[PDB]
């Protein structure tokens, strides 16, 4: 079946000079908290801002459907913590990077488990 | 600066309730100013911050798996920040249901699309919060009556879905209101307008009714009560301050772990009044949450 891939035309869409998903609801917070990539709350540290997650999914912002099995959102429902440097495009942050399964940290920017 | 400024917002002083003004035109001394909020942080975050702020301080009703029902939580923009305040703000295992005329993405456990007059639900709800506003409300081409449309719907929401200790949060202007509603605050343990600091130069207002007693306490009339609010507005111009936002460490609501029982309208007594007057007790079935959207339909 024809799979409309949004993970890569979104990359080819900014790589080609595009204005980037913006409306992403950045929360108040202590700057203060574990760091952790995904949280059930703000965990942004001095080095990160946090986000909503329904706000930061590609595939909710776009309304498509989710490539996990039965259409379960990992943002929905949650906080992603993104580093300040990388905060001006959060969507396009979360596809890129990935989440460490030892410590719950972005792998390049606070997984040290190496 | 006064102390009001390091505070989330003001509430309507007492004084100005036992008043019976007649309704004047709101003129606010610094209409249109805006506030300066911290760096890409977005109005109705900051907001809706200021709001839980300020439910912080009153005698909330916090069960464990608490319902909320948020009405108005969509924007222009596609997003929920209010939504994903309250997410931040309510203790984790809470119910967040969130709905909205026109589409958007929510943090929200369930999302309901439609008309509020749509939205149908069999179980009760501990805390209401509803930012619905009419466009439509901009053209006053006649008095300011009270009005009707989604308000209608809210009061009969309040009456029959709220859970007596049960709290609401309900927004309003100078021309989006109802005499009704005004009237449901005497229903409740304590009620006050709350504005917001980051949103002082606007005539928008939050009626909050603190712990639902299901029957008059105060007899209210609520074309006087908005004549009283908009006379506060007029003679108290309060100064746009976002300083309550740059302290986030007491934020979270603190889960009371209220008791929730399934009494009839013959085992409610005095004593039991006392306890829903003060956040201790929740009455309401604790059945599963069934929520549904009516669709009309057309050949
Ligand atoms: C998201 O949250 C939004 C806001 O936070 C909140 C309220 O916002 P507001 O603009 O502050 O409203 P207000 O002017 O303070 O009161 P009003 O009832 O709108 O008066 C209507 C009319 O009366 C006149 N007026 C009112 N006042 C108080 C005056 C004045 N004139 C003066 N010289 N001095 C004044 O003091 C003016 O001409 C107005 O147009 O409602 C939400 N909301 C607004 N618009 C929309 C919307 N949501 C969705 N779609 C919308 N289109
Ligand atoms: C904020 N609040 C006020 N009241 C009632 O309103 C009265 C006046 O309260 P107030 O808010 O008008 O002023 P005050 O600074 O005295 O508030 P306090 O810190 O609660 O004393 C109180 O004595 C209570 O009867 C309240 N009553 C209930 N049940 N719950 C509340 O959250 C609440
Ligand atoms: C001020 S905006 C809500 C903003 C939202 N709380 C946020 O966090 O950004 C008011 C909302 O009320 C909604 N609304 C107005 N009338 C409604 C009705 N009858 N039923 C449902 N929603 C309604 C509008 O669709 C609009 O999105
Ligand atoms: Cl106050
Ligand atoms: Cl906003
Ligand atoms: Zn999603
Ligand atoms: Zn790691």
């Amino acid at each position: 079946a024809f799979a409309v891939d949004a993970a890569k035309a979104y990359k080819d869409y900014l790589a080609s000079g595009g204005q980037p998903i913006t409306n992403c609801v950045k929360m108040l917070c202590t700057h203060t908290g574990t760091g952790q990539a995904i949280t059930v709350t703000p965990e942004a540290n001095m080095d990160q801002e946090s986000f909503g997650g329904a706000s930061c999914c590609l595939y909710c912002r776009c309304h498509i459907d989710h490539p996990n099995p039965k259409g379960f959102c990992d943002l929905k429902g949650k906080y992603v913590q993104i580093p300040t440097t990388c905060a001006n495009d959060p969507v396009g942050f979360t596809l890129k990077n990935t989440v460490c399964t030892v410590c719950g940290m972005w792998k390049g920017y606070g997984c040290s488990c190496d | 600066a006064s102390s009001q400024a390091w505070q989330p917002g003001v509430a309507m002083p007492n004084l100005y309730k036992m008043q019976r003004m007649l309704l004047e035109k709101c003129d606010l001394q610094n209409y249109g100013d805006s506030a300066t909020l911290p760096k890409g942080i977005m109005m109705n975050v900051a907001k809706y911050t200021q709001l839980c702020q300020y439910l912080n301080t009153l005698t909330l009703a916090v069960p464990y798996n608490m319902r909320v029902i948020h009405f108005g939580a969509g924007s222009d923009k596609g997003v929920a920040p209010g939504t994903a305040v309250l997410r931040q703000w309510l203790p984790t295992g809470t119910l967040l249901v969130d709905s909205d005329l026109n589409d958007f993405v929510s943090d929200a456990d369930s999302t309901l699309i439609g008309d509020c007059a749509t939205v149908h639900t069999a179980n009760k709800w501990d805390l209401i919060i509803s930012d619905m506003y009419d466009p439509k409300t901009k053209n006053v081409t006649k008095e300011n009556d009270s009005k009707e449309g989604f308000f209608t719907y809210i009061c009969g929401f309040i009456q029959q879905k709220l859970a007596l200790g049960g709290s609401v949060a309900i927004k309003i202007t100078e021309h989006s209101w109802n005499a009704d509603l005004y009237k449901l605050m005497g229903h409740f343990a304590w009620w006050t307008a709350f504005v917001t600091n980051v949103n002082a130069s606007s005539s928008e207002a939050f009626l909050i009714g603190c712990n639902y007693l299901g029957k008059p306490r105060e007899q209210i009339d609520g074309y006087v009560m908005h004549a009283n609010y908009i006379f506060w507005r007029n003679t108290n111009p309060i100064q746009l301050s976002s300083y309550s936002l740059f302290d986030m460490s007491k934020f979270p609501l603190k889960l009371r772990g209220t008791a929730v029982m399934s009494l009839k309208e013959g085992q409610i007594n005095d004593m039991i009044l006392s306890l829903l007057s003060k956040g201790r007790l929740i009455i309401r079935e604790n059945n599963r949450v069934v929520i549904s959207s009516d669709v009309l339909v057309n050949n």
